[PDB]
């Protein structure tokens, strides 16, 4: 428990990286998170949007 | 650029439009800047037979 401060620093950094990686599964209003799916199922102007 | 096409295919003369005319006859780039002008030519371009 005494080393909890050092473990909080490691945990915060790990959580931040995990959140950043998890954000790649977010559509953000797009049809799909996957870029390849968007390119395959849409024409290039619609895909670019 | 001047050509004669069917009335249905007028929509295909646009950036990022997929059609028989667009794929194999006249292709417009997506980043194209300019004006597409189309008018009916039935009276002069159509003959009987």
């Amino acid at each position: 428990s005494p080393l909890g401060k050092l473990q909080d620093v490691v945990n915060q950094n790990a959580q931040a990286l995990n959140t950043l990686v998890k954000q790649l599964s977010s559509n953000f209003g797009a049809i799909s998170s996957v870029l390849n799916d968007i390119l395959s199922r849409l024409d290039p102007p619609e895909a670019e949007v | 650029d001047s050509f004669v096409i069917r009335g249905d295919e007028v929509r295909q003369i646009a950036p990022g439009q997929t059609g028989k005319i667009a794929d194999y006859n006249y292709k417009l780039p997506d980043d194209f800047t300019g004006c597409v002008i189309a008018w009916n030519s039935n009276n002069l371009d159509s003959k009987v037979g």
